[PDB]
C-alpha cells in the first residue's frame, strides 16, 4: 500500500518559464538549479523569480531591519563572537523608554535603533504586501492571498503600531530579541488580567486549533483521493469527477455534512485570517478599553 | 435524503466487524459497528457528565467540572465523588475517540479511498492520551490529568505552565508553537492560492494549476506545487501535535525544574563559559 | 461597553460567514433526492445559492452551477431492502458496471489542456526531453498483481508536463495492447511493479483510451475507478 507522502519516481523536463499574461518578463531572473530533494516532496524547480521596484525595496528595507538588529547585538557582545553565540538568544533591541512618549527624539542607545528598525521593517512588509496584489493583477488572478496577507498584517500593526499609538508611547510595543519577545507575551498577559478571560484570545486559539484541524482534514482527504486525481482542484471544480465525489461523501458519512472542490478552500481561507482578525481586535482592546480581563468578565462589561 | 450523486457508492462491504449487521445509514450518517460503539461509549460518558453535575450541585454549563484523583490516591481507584467518576469518563471518551476513527477505517473501505484521514486523527487520540494517560502514569498518579470543565481546564493548564516558570522555555512547546504558526500561515496560502485561480478579475477565464505556480514563483522563486502542497499540511498539523505531546510527555518526568534554567548547558559550554561581556558575563 | 459591543458584533459576523460558506457547499450534489431520484421533501435550512458561471480557458465555455444535476450514465444496483438507507446491491459485475468503489463519474470526454492549451499529460516518449531525474526507472519492469502473477510489464510513464510528475505507467499485456495504472496504486521496487488493488486476470478489463497519446477526464475517472475497486471486488484473489 503506497501512500503518496514521498514521489516514488521524479521525472525532470525543460525548465518551465511560467504563464507570460501581463507580466514584464524583463524583471523575471532565470531559473535557478533542481533540487532532487526537494523533488521527493513537491516541485524540484527552483525559480525564476519576479523582481522589480517594490521587490528591491522590500528586500534592501528587510536586510536593514535585520543588520540593524545584527549591529546592537554584536555592540552588547562587545564585538566577542564567543559571546555572540553564547548570549544570541539572550540579547534584545528594546523600545524607548516611557519618558520618551511617541517622539522621535529618543538616543539610539536607548531606543532611536529600535524606531529605525521598525521603520525598515515598516517599509519592507508594505512593500511585499503591495507586490503580492500586483503579482497576481499581473496573471488576471483575484486578490484572495493580498487580501489574507491583510489579516496576518493587522495583528503585526495592532503590536508594534496602533497599539503603542493608543497607549501614547513606544514603549508598548514589542522588543526584538528570541528571549525578550516571548518575556514580553507572557508579561502583557500578567499585566492585563489573564488573557485567556479576553473572549478574542480564546476565538483565536479555536481558529489556529481549528487551521490545524482543517489542514490535516483536508490534507489527508485529497491525499486519499489523489489515486483518482483529487489534488487537480481546479479542473475538478469545473468538471466533478469521482475524487471530488469520495471526498465529499467520505465526510457526509463521518459527520452529516460535507464540502465542494472550490467551498472547502473558503473555509480554508476564513479559518486561517480569522487567527489574526480575531486575535489583533483582542490585543486593541487590552490596555485601551479593558486595564483587566478577569474584571471586565467578571461584569461581563 | 441522498446528494444528487450518492446511490452509486451505497453498496455493501468494507465493514470491519459483524458483516451486513450494521452496513446500513441513518440519514446521511453511515452507522456501522463502531457507529453503534461511538454511541454507547458518547451516552454513557454524557449521563456520568449528568451525574458529576447533581453532586456538584449545579447545572450551569461554565460551572460543571468533574476532577481527577487527588495525588494521595496515585494510580488507584477513587471514589465515584472524588476522582472515579473523571476515570470512567475517561475510559468512555476513549472508547469513543477511537471507536470514530476506526469507523472512518469502514467508511474508507467502501469508497476505496486511502486511510490517511483516520491515520491523521490518531495523532489528536494520542496527543488527548498523553495528557489524561501517559503523563500521569509515569508521574505515578491520575491527579496531574485536566479536569473536565471549560474554565477550570485552562485553569489547569496555566497552574501545569508556572510550575516549571515560563513554559515559552519548553524547547519542544518552541518547536510546536513554529508547526501551528507555519500551519495557519501555509492554509491561509492555499485557500487564497485555489481562490485566486477559480475566481480571477472579473470577465477572465478560470486560471490553471501552471497561473498558480506562475504566482508563487514570481512571489518567492519557488513553488511546491499541486500534491506538494496537500503532503506539507497534512506534516506541518501531525507535526505541531506530534511535538505538542512530546513538550508534555518530558514535563514534570526527565525535566522538572524551571524551563528557563534548562537553558544554561547552553551558556556554560566550557570554550565561552568564562568569557566577559554580554548579558551572562 | 467597547468591548462588550465588538464580541457581539462579531458572533453577528460569524453567523452570516458560516450562513455564507455552507450555502457556498451547496453547489454540487443539490438538491437532496430520496433513493430513487426523486427530489426529497426535507432540504434542510440553508436555500441553494443563486448560480454562478465559470469561464473555462481555451473556448471550453462556461460552468453555471447550481444547475441541473443528472449521472448521464446508467446505475446497475437494486435495493436489498423495503425502508430506506440500507446498501444497494450490484445487479450485474460491479467492475464493470462501474459502482461501488468502482464508481466513475461522466467527466468531459475531452484531456485536461496546461495554460498554454496543450494537453496536461503525455506519454514520456511524446513529451521533449523529460526523462526520470531520480529513483527507481520502473520502464521495463515486470507488473504483478495481488494473486503474485506477472500481468504484463512497463511500456512507458505518463507525466505531467506544467507539474514534472509522473501520473500513469503504461503496461503492455500477454497480447501486445496496453492499459494506464495510476502511479498513486503501485510500488516500484527494485525488480518489478507491484499492484495490490488488481489480480492478474482483472488487467484485461481496465477500461481502454481511444488514442494512443492522450487520455480524457472521462478516461482517467473510469480507469482510476477499475483500480480502486479492485480493493473490494479482488479480494478473494489477493493473497498475503
Ligand atoms: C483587517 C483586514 C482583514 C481582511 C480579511 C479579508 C479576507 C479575504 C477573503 C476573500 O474572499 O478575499 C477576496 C475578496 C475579493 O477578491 P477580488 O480579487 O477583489 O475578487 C475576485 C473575484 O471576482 C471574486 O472572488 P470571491 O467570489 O472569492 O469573493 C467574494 C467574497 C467577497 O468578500 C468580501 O466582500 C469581503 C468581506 C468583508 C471582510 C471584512 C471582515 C471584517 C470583520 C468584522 C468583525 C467585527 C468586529 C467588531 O465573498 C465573501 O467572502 C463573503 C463574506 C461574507 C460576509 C458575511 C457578512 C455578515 C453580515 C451579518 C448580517 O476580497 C475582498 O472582498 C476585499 C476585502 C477588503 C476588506 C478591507
Ligand atoms: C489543547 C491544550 C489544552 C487546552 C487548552 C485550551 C486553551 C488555552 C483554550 C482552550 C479552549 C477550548 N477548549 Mg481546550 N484544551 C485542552 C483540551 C481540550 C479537549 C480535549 C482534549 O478533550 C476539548 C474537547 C477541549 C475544548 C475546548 C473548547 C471548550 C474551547 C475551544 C476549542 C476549539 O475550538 O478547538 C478547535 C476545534 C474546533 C474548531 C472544532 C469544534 C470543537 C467544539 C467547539 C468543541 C466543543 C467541546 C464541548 C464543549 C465538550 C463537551 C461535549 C460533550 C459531548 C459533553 N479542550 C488541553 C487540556 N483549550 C479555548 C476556550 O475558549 O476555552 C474557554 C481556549 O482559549
Ligand atoms: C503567558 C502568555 C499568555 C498568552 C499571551 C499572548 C499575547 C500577548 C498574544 C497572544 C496571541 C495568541 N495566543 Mg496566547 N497566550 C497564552 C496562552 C496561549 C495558549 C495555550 C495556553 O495553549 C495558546 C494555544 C495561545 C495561542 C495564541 C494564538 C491564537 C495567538 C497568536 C496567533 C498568531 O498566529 O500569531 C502569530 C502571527 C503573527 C504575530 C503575525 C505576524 C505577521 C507579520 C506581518 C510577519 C512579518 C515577518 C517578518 C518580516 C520576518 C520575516 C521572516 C523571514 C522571511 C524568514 N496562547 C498565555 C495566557 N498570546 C496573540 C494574540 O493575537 O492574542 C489575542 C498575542 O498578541
Ligand atoms: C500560561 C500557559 C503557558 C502554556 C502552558 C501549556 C500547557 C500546560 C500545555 C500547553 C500546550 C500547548 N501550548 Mg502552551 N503555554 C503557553 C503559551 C502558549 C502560546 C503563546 C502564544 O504564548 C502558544 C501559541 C501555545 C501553544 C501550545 C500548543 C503547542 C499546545 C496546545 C495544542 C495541543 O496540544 O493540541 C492537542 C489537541 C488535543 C489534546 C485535542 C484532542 C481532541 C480529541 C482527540 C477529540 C475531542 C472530541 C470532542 C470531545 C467532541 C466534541 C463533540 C462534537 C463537537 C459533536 N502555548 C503559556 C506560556 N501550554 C499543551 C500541550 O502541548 O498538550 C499536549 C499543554 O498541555
Ligand atoms: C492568516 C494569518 C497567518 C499568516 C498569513 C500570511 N502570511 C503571509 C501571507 C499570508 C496570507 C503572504 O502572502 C506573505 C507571503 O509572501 O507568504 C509566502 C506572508 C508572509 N508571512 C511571513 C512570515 C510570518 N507569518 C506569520 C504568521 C501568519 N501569517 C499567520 C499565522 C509569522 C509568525 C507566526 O510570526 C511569520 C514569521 C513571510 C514569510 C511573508 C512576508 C514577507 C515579508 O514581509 O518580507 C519582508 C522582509 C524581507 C523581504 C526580508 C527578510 C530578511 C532576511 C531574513 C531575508
Ligand atoms: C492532529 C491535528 C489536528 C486534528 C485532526 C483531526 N481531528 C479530527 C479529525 C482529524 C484528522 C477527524 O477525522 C475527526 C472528525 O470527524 O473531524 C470532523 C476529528 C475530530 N476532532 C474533533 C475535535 C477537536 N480536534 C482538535 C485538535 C486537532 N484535531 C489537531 C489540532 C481539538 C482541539 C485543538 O482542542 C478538538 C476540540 C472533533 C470535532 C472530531 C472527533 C469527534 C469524535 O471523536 O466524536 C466521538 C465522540 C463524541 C461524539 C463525544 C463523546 C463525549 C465523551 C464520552 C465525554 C466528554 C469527554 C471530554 C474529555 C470532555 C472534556 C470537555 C472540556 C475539556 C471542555
Ligand atoms: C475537498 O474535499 C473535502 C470535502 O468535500 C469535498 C469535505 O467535505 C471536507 C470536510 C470539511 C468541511 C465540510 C468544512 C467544515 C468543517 C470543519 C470546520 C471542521 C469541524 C467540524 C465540526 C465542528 C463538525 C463535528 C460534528 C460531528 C463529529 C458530528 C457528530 C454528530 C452526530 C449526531 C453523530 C454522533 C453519533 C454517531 C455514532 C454517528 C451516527 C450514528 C448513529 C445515529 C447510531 C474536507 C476536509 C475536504 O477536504
Ligand atoms: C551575524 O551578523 C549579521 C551581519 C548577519 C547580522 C545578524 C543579525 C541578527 C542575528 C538578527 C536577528 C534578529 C532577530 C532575532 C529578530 C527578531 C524579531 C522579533 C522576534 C520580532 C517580533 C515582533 C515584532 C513586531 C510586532 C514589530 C512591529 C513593527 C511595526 C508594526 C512597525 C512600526 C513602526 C514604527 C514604530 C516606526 C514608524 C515610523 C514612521 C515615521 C512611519
Ligand atoms: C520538506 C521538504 C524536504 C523533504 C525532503 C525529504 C527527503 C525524503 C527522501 C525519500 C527517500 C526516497 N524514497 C525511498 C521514498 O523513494
Ligand atoms: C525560498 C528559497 C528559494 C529561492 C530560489 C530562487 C532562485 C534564484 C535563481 C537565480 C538565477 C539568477 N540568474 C540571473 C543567474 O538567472
Ligand atoms: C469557520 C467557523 C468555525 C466555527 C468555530 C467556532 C468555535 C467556537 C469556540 C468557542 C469559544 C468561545 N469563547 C469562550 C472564547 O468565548
Ligand atoms: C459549537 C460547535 C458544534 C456544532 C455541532 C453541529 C454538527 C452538525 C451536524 C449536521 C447534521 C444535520 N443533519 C442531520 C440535518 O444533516
Ligand atoms: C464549527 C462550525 C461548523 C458547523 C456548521 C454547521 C453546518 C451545518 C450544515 C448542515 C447541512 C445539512 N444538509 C441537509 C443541508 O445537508
Ligand atoms: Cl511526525
Ligand atoms: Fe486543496
Amino acid at each position: 500500500e503506497y501512500q503518496n507522502i514521498f514521489s516514488q519516481v521524479q521525472v525532470r523536463g525543460p525548465a518551465d518559464l511560467g504563464m507570460t499574461e501581463d507580466v514584464n518578463l524583463a524583471n523575471r531572473s532565470g531559473v535557478g538549479p533542481f533540487s532532487t530533494l526537494l523533488g521527493w516532496f513537491g516541485n524540484a524547480q527552483l525559480g525564476p523569480i519576479y523582481l522589480g521596484s517594490l521587490g528591491v525595496l522590500s528586500l534592501f528595507s528587510g536586510l536593514m531591519w535585520f543588520f540593524t538588529i545584527g549591529i546592537w547585538f554584536w555592540y552588547q557582545a562587545g564585538w566577542n563572537p564567543a559571546v555572540f553565540l553564547r548570549d544570541l538568544f539572550f540579547f534584545s533591541l528594546e523600545p524607548p523608554a516611557p519618558e520618551y512618549g511617541l517622539s522621535f527624539a529618543a538616543p539610539l542607545k536607548e531606543g532611536g535603533l529600535w524606531l529605525i528598525a521598525s521603520f525598515f521593517m515598516f517599509v519592507a512588509v508594505w512593500s511585499w504586501w503591495g507586490r503580492t496584489y500586483l503579482r497576481a493583477q499581473a496573471l488576471g488572478m483575484g486578490k484572495h492571498t493580498a487580501w489574507a496577507f491583510l489579516s496576518a498584517i493587522w495583528l503585526w500593526m495592532v503590536l508594534g503600531f496602533i497599539r503603542p499609538i493608543l497607549m501614547g508611547s513606544w514603549s508598548e510595543a514589542v522588543p526584538y530579541g528570541i528571549f525578550s519577545h516571548l518575556d514580553w507575551t507572557n508579561n502583557f498577559s500578567l499585566v492585563h488580567g489573564n488573557l485567556f478571560y479576553n473572549p478574542f484570545h480564546g476565538l483565536s486559539i479555536a481558529f489556529l486549533y481549528g487551521s490545524a484541524l482543517l489542514f490535516a482534514m483536508h490534507g489527508a482527504t485529497i491525499l486519499a483521493v489523489s489515486r483518482f486525481g483529487g489534488e487537480r482542484e481546479l479542473e475538478q471544480i469545473a468538471d466533478r469527477g469521482t475524487a471530488a465525489e469520495r471526498a465529499a461523501l467520505f465526510w457526509r458519512w463521518t459527520m452529516g455534512f460535507n464540502a465542494t472542490m472550490e467551498g472547502i478552500h473558503r473555509w480554508a481561507i476564513w479559518m486561517a485570517v480569522l487567527v489574526t482578525l480575531t486575535g489583533g481586535i483582542g490585543i486593541l482592546l487590552s490596555g485601551t478599553v479593558v486595564d483587566n480581563w478577569y474584571v471586565w468578565g467578571q461584569n461581563h462589561g | 435524503a441522498l446528494l444528487s450523486f450518492e446511490r452509486k457508492y451505497r453498496v455493501p462491504g468494507g465493514t470491519l466487524v459483524g458483516g451486513n449487521l450494521f452496513d446500513f445509514w441513518v440519514g446521511p450518517f453511515y452507522v456501522g459497528f463502531f457507529g453503534v460503539a461511538t454511541f454507547f461509549f458518547a451516552a454513557l460518558g454524557i449521563i456520568l457528565i449528568a451525574w458529576s453535575a447533581v453532586l456538584q450541585g449545579t447545572w450551569n454549563p461554565q460551572l460543571i467540572s468533574v476532577y481527577p484523583p487527588a495525588l494521595e490516591y496515585g494510580l488507584g481507584g477513587a471514589p465515584l465523588a472524588k476522582g472515579g467518576l473523571w476515570q470512567i469518563i475517561t475510559i468512555c471518551a476513549t472508547g469513543a475517540f477511537v471507536s470514530w476513527a476506526l469507523r472512518e477505517v469502514e467508511i474508507c473501505r467502501k469508497l476505496g479511498i486511502g486511510y490517511h484521514i483516520p491515520f491523521a486523527f490518531a495523532f489528536a487520540i494520542l496527543a488527548y492520551l498523553t495528557l489524561v494517560l501517559f503523563r500521569p502514569v509515569m508521574m505515578g498518579a491520575w491527579g496531574y490529568a485536566f479536569p473536565y470543565g471549560i474554565w477550570t481546564h485552562l485553569d489547569w493548564v496555566s497552574n501545569t505552565g508556572y510550575t516549571y516558570g515560563n513554559f515559552h522555555y519548553n524547547p519542544a512547546h518552541m518547536i510546536a508553537i513554529s508547526f501551528f504558526f507555519t500551519n495557519a500561515l501555509a492554509l491561509a496560502l492555499h485557500g487564497a492560492l485555489v481562490l485566486s485561480a477559480a475566481n480571477p478579475e472579473k470577465g477572465k477565464e478560470m486560471r490553471t494549476p501552471d497561473h498558480e505556480d506562475t504566482f508563487f514563483r514570481d512571489l518567492v522563486g519557488y513553488s511546491i506545487g499541486t500534491l506538494g502542497i496537500h503532503r506539507l499540511g497534512l506534516l506541518l498539523s501531525l507535526s505541531a501535535v506530534f511535538f505538542s505531546a512530546l513538550c508534555m510527555i518530558i514535563t514534570g518526568t526527565i525535566w522538572f525544574d524551571q524551563w528557563v534554567d534548562w537553558w544554561q548547558w547552553w551558556v556554560k559550554l566550557p570554550w565561552w563559559a568564562n568569557i566577559p561581556g554580554g548579558i551572562n558575563g | 461597553d467597547l468591548a462588550s459591543l465588538a464580541i457581539y458584533s462579531f458572533w453577528i459576523f460569524l453567523a452570516g460567514l458560516i450562513y455564507y460558506l455552507q450555502t457556498e457547499n451547496m453547489r454540487e450534489g443539490y438538491p437532496l433526492e430520496n433513493e430513487d431520484g426523486t427530489p426529497a421533501a426535507n432540504q434542510g435550512p440553508f436555500p441553494l445559492p443563486k448560480p454562478k458561471t465559470f469561464i473555462l480557458p481555451h473556448g471550453r465555455g462556461t460552468l453555471t452551477v447550481p444547475g441541473p444535476e443528472s449521472e448521464d450514465r446508467p446505475i446497475a444496483l437494486a435495493r436489498t431492502a423495503v425502508s430506506e438507507g440500507f446498501p444497494h446491491a450490484p445487479t450485474g459485475d460491479p467492475m464493470k458496471d462501474g459502482v461501488g468503489p468502482a464508481s466513475w463519474v461522466a467527466r468531459r470526454d475531452l484531456p485536461e489542456l496546461d495554460g498554454h492549451g496543450h494537453n496536461k499529460i503525455k506519454p514520456m516518449k511524446a513529451a521533449a526531453g523529460f526523462h526520470v531525474s531520480a529513483g527507481k526507472n520502473p520502464i521495463g519492469l515486470p507488473v504483478r498483481g495481488c494473486d503474485l502473477e506477472i500481468a504484463g510489464k512497463v511500456v512507458d510513464i505518463w507525466v505531467d508536463i506544467p507539474e514534472q510528475m509522473a501520473r500513469f505507467l503504461e503496461v503492455e499485456l500477454k497480447d501486445g495492447s496496453t492499459r494506464l495504472l495510476p502511479m498513486q496504486m503501485v510500488k516500484v521496487q527494485s525488480n518489478r511493479v507491484h499492484v495490490n488493488a488488481l489480480s492478474s486476470d482483472l488487467f484485461a478489463g481496465i477500461p481502454t483510451i481511444k488514442s494512443p497519446t492522450e487520455v480524457t477526464l472521462l478516461e482517467e475517472d473510469k480507469i482510476c475507478g477499475y483500480v480502486a475497486g479492485g480493493l473490494m471486488y479482488a479480494a478473494p484473489k489477493r493473497k498475503s
